[PDB]
């Protein structure tokens, strides 16, 4: 769960 | 004829009003006063009128009127409110066709004429009339009943207790609803169908509460079925809560259900005088309805010596045991 | 009356939707079936009731009834000019079975002052209802689905009138959120091969003071490589095969944000073919599978009144 | 006195209801008192339109007096329009800066008067000295869009910035820009966060309103569960009160993989695309009442956590 | 381990217990609040659970009713419960394992179908029965159903045992 | 009333  | 001259035309119509039968409609006095409202407008001398017109013959006009709360004249006994006014104020300027239903006042108007007699613009009004009651009770017509099927069913699915926001006043117009069937159903001696089919929907949906008086007398009046129908339809789902209530659900049980064994036996009492039709022994019939009659009081008389073990012998119960038996 | 006895038994039972439902068909519009008349019947709202079937319904009747509800209509906006008229069109072709009667169309269109504009649109129908057409006698006309297109004060007025005339009533029909996932299941097991729109769905939380609305959107190209993996057994569409088609988009939801959205309730589901809502708003957006929806609703409107 | 701006005050009585019409006419402070007590506020409003535009006349309103008008009304009635965010960035090289208000008044209007020839330019000062800027855009011919404004909320010191949503969207590259020069800025950035709500977008923002401190018959066999699932949410939420977010857009192009199917999408090498919106008020205390509900797990997603955290609510996510 | 039986150890001295076993803690502390209301002549003690295997205590007494009030607008009281009645015993199904289904008065917004429960009864030889919790009146007639079920589950009545129970709440549809 | 607790709890035992 990253965010880009 | 008087009605040319404009300032006599209140004066002229309270004469009109009270001079006015059947053959005084006429269609060409429809025409005028028509006129007479598209040139001078609403005047509530012309408008009460052309009322007792639509009172008298509907057929002539083709204006349709309001119906709308109006004392129409001078009305509601002001006879000295007159007579201080007289002295100086406003003087100076065989038959084959149908008879109507709203012409039924009493009881012998009834009584003169039943072989013509019409159908109502709805089927909500033959519970509000005692006279209509009496029509049902003697015509086996089959779209006059289908149609009260379809009315009923449609007004106790909409209208019932647990399709609402829990409203206590209109739970107590539906208990007031549910004092209408039970005494109508007793007037005609048989159950409704649109009564039967919903208490197919609603003993699993019911606890055991919520005017159970008036829940316990809609079993009560239920017309004679087969017996293998009625068990996983009603005696599935009562005895479900006849041996986990309270012990005045148990006797308002039996109380039913002595009621249910009259109007059962008051029918199959009197089935074998009116069949003279089969030409076949009825002792088939009758010993078909023989075993549906035994295993229902071998039912209850189960469900009475085994909720004697529940509360372990007492006597409150035991008075209506032995009234069950009586019957 | 036997035939009628029959049919309270399988609604006083439990039973009353088969778990092995069929794929429906490509409805293919004939020429009987007018082109310009399906057109004006798309892209609208539509509120659904229910109703008894009616009596004495004659089909040359109806220039006497378009006098009577011309001159009832005026009189109950004077009793709280208008140039105003309404319209009694019947249609043709419509029909899938022989023994249904015809569907017919109520509009109210206003006059020129200076096409009218249509303000209320009212539509009678019976798709697929052969279960109840042998519960009524051959004097009755059995049409239990109404949609209506417009303000709901101009509904009862006109629904007054069907009361007083033809001895039948009106009720709100209610789709419940069990259903929903058989009707999205279904919209899912269509064939297309042209311009779609996204499968939306709706959810409202209950356990709340307030109102908790999740908007959910998927891709048809995705729905789609997703049903045929779930659907071994073609041609039916089964109990297990909808309940694991639930399941797994319940499960796809469940690793992203730890909701279990089976607790909810499902309120709109919105398709390429259509769009639905429990209290009875539709908007139907396609011609091709419109009465594989319609003998849908008439699946559960006869099952409102029995 | 022109016909077309007079349409634009007697829009804005009709905009306003009676009950709050005496407090945004002695916050406009034009009129003198003695006239405000001369027309009958009590009588119907269309006479309340016919008072009202004989004390307009005889004061000679301009354009700028009556888009001053137009800021109170949109001062205390901040629920009509969104606010989308501004994020201006400091340059290298950089210490402290020189910030003046006579210096921003006149290259913020040299800014636009150059770039259209009819743009309308308003300024109010409100407290703790925060600009309230109205933009009215004309193209090339009409006198500017009077129905449809575009306001920018900027508090003389910060590089965030609060602009609605303008319906022309050609001019919102130029709206930018033109704060960035007049504030002494080299970088805009369009950060993504909207709200209706202006008093709690500047509370999840500043971050200066979300703290304020200085029988046994009935019992549970879950000792273990009851107090683990409220747990979480007194360390990352808590009894305290938060700010309203009421939508949040999840962009999810994320992919199925579970231990329970071994059948379902195994083959799959394809993105399975997804639009997440949240349509709800309240959001931020809306969603800790599942975890004592027993309808979610006391293992809360990070995602529905760091919004007053990350400073956005519109998120992109990736799995496997 | 993590199993349930009905009969490991003692129940005690006039004393006995439900396991009110769902998914909802609002709904279900209303009805464990209304059957310390209806009076009784033994102590009643109502343990709360969220859903089965339970974890390992050591001061629980003998069971003698578990209830699985499911919700009909909910799925996951449905799943919780496929899930509960798979670390059963077969010696719980003569009689001590009652239903609720919960949310049959609105049949608008409902979410299960009534002929699952049914047909989830009828697989598992369970009693089947409907109320809403929803209102205090129709709650009262379920706090007092809850008891006289309790009584006999217990064993406070003389000739009446726990398989009398399952004996008197059949349901078959008819042969005909 | 102590003897029906010992014919109540003889007849529950």
């Amino acid at each position: 769960f990253i965010i880009d | 004829a008087s009605l040319q001259d404009d300032a006599l035309c209140p004066y002229v119509c309270h004469l009109l009003y009270l001079l006015t039968k059947k053959e005084n409609v006429k269609p060409f006095r429809v025409r005028k006063l028509l006129d007479l409202q598209a040139k001078m407008g609403m005047q509530p001398h012309l408008q009460a009128l052309l009322s007792l017109y639509k009172f008298f013959a509907p057929a002539l006009i083709s204006v349709s009127l309001p119906v709308r709360k109006k004392i129409y004249f001078k009305n509601s006994e002001n006879l000295w409110k007159t007579a201080l006014l007289a002295v100086k104020q406003r003087n100076r300027g065989n038959r084959s066709g149908s008879f109507p239903l709203e012409q039924l006042q009493s009881f012998p108007q009834l009584l003169q004429n039943i072989h013509c007699l019409e159908l109502p613009s709805q089927m909500g009004s033959v519970l509000n009339n005692s006279l209509l009651l009496h029509y049902i009770n003697c015509v086996r017509d089959e779209p006059v009943l289908l149609r009260f099927y379809y009315w009923l069913s449609q007004t106790l699915q909409e209208e019932c207790i647990w399709y609402k926001v829990n409203n206590y006043e209109h739970g107590k117009e539906f208990t007031n609803f549910l004092d209408t069937i039970i005494r109508a159903e007793c007037f005609l001696q048989e159950g409704f169908y649109s009564c039967e089919a919903f208490l197919y929907k609603s003993l699993p949906l019911w606890d055991g509460l919520c005017c159970r008086s008036q829940f316990l007398q809609l079993v009560s009046w239920i017309p004679f079925s087969s017996f293998s129908e009625v068990k996983p339809l009603l005696f599935d789902h009562l005895a479900q809560l006849f041996f986990t209530s309270t012990i005045y659900f148990k006797c308002s049980v039996l109380q039913s259900l002595k009621e249910l064994l009259q109007n059962w036996l008051l029918w199959l009492s009197m089935d074998i005088h009116m069949k003279p039709v089969t030409n076949s022994p009825l002792e088939t019939t009758l010993g078909g309805s023989m075993n549906s009659v035994s295993k229902l009081i071998h039912y209850v008389g189960w469900l009475s010596t085994t909720a004697m073990r529940l509360e372990s012998n007492n006597t409150f119960l035991l008075h209506f045991i032995l009234d069950f038996y009586e019957k | 009356l036997q035939k009628r006895l029959e049919s309270v038994r399988k609604q006083s039972s439990f039973i009353l939707t088969p778990p092995r439902r069929k794929i429906p068909q490509c409805s293919q519009l004939q020429e009987d079936v007018d082109p310009q008349k399906v057109a004006f019947l798309l892209h609208k709202q539509w509120t659904l009731y229910s109703l008894t079937p009616l009596y004495k319904f004659s089909y040359s009747n109806l220039k006497e009834y378009s006098r009577l509800l011309n001159a009832f209509i005026v009189a109950e906006k004077q009793k709280g000019d208008f140039n105003i008229k309404v319209i009694f069109s019947t249609l043709l072709g419509m029909k899938g079975t022989q023994r249904d009667p015809e569907a017919f169309l109520v509009q109210i269109v206003s006059k020129s002052q200076l096409e009218g504009k249509v303000l209320w649109t009212g539509w009678f129908c019976c798709v697929f209802g052969d279960s109840l057409l042998e519960t009524v006698s051959e004097d009755f006309t059995c049409l239990p689905l109404f949609l209506a297109n417009g303000a709901e004060s101009n509904t009862a007025i006109i629904g007054t009138w069907f009361q007083k005339t033809f001895d039948c009533y009106f009720s709100p029909l209610a789709i419940n959120a069990f259903n929903l996932s058989w009707m999205a299941a279904m919209w899912t097991a269509c064939k297309m091969d042209h311009y779609v729109a996204t499968t939306e769905f709706l959810w409202s939380v209950p356990c709340s003071p307030q109102s908790l609305d999740i908007s959910f959107a998927i891709h048809p190209e995705d729905a789609k490589a997703l049903w045929d993996s779930v659907h071994k057994t073609p041609g039916e569409v089964t109990q297990e095969e909808v309940d694991l088609f639930m399941d797994c988009l319940y499960s796809h939801f469940h690793r992203h944000f730890k909701i279990h959205l089976s607790a909810t309730r499902l309120v709109r589901v919105s398709t390429s073919v259509a769009s639905a809502h429990t209290d009875g708003k539709i908007k139907i957006l396609c011609h091709k599978y419109l009465i594989g929806v319609l003998a849908y609703l008439t699946e559960l409107a006869i099952f409102q009144i029995e | 006195m022109d016909e077309t701006v007079a349409e634009f005050i007697k829009r804005t009585i009709l905009k306003i209801p009676m009950n709050e019409l005496t407090t945004i006419l002695k916050a406009w402070d034009f009129l003198s008192e003695n006239q405000l007590q001369t027309v009958n506020f009590r009588q119907r409003k269309e006479s309340v339109v016919q008072h009202l535009i004989h004390l307009c006349e005889e004061k000679r309103a301009s354009i700028s007096d009556a888009a001053l008008l137009d800021i109170i009304y949109m001062q205390f009635h901040q629920h009509q329009k969104v606010w989308e965010v501004f994020q201006m960035s400091k340059g290298p090289g950089e210490d402290v800066d020189l910030f003046d208000m006579k210096q921003f008044k006149n290259s913020f209007k040299k800014i636009l008067q150059r770039a259209l020839k009819n743009v309308t330019v308003s300024f109010r000062e409100t407290e703790e000295n925060a600009v309230w800027i109205r933009i009215a855009w004309g193209t090339q011919y009409t006198k500017p869009n009077q129905y449809k404004p575009t306001y920018v909320v900027y508090y003389s010191q910060t590089p965030y910035a609060f602009t609605s949503s303008s319906m022309l969207r050609r001019n919102t590259p130029l709206l930018g820009q033109a704060l960035t020069i007049a504030s002494k800025h080299h970088q805009i950035v369009k950060m993504d966060l909207r709200s209706r709500y202006l008093d709690s977008l500047k509370a999840i923002v500043f971050k200066q309103y979300n703290q304020t401190f200085e029988d046994s018959r009935i019992i549970h066999e879950n000792i273990v569960e009851k107090e683990r699932v409220q747990r979480i949410t007194q360390e990352t939420f808590g009894d305290y009160p938060q700010p309203q977010l009421e939508f949040a857009q999840y962009k999810l192009e994320t992919k199925f993989k579970s231990g329970l199917n071994g059948s379902i999408l195994a083959e799959r090498e394809e993105p399975l695309r997804c639009l997440i919106k949240f349509s709800s008020p309240h959001l931020l205390e809306a969603l800790k009442s599942l975890a004592p509900a027993g309808i979610a797990d006391a293992p809360l997603s990070p995602l529905l956590t760091c919004i007053p955290n990350k400073r956005m609510n519109y998120f992109k996510i990736r799995d496997k | 381990m993590s199993v349930l039986r009905p009969l490991d150890k003692l129940p005690g001295l006039n004393t006995a217990t439900i396991l009110l076993v769902g998914t909802e803690d609002a709904l279900l502390q209303q009805l464990a609040d209304s059957m310390l209301k209806e009076d009784c002549a033994s102590e009643l003690k109502v343990h709360l659970a969220k859903s089965l295997p339970l974890p390992s205590s050591v001061n629980r007494p003998r069971i003698d009713l578990i209830v699985f009030v499911v919700n009909l607008h909910s799925k996951y009281s449905l799943q919780n419960t496929e899930e509960s009645l798979r670390h059963v015993d077969a010696s719980f199904f003569l009689g001590k394992v009652c239903f609720l289904a919960t949310g049959a008065g609105r049949e608008s917004h409902c979410s299960i179908h009534r002929h699952t429960v049914v047909k989830l009864a009828h697989t598992y030889q369970s009693p089947l029965l409907y109320c809403d919790l929803e209102v205090e009146g129709f709650r009262a007639t379920m706090a007092q159903r809850l008891v006289r079920v309790l009584q006999i589950c217990a064993g406070h009545v003389p000739g009446v045992s726990a398989l009398n129970l399952l004996s008197l709440l059949r349901s078959s549809e008819g042969p005909s | 009333d102590r003897m029906t607790l010992l014919l109540r709890l003889r007849a529950q035992t």
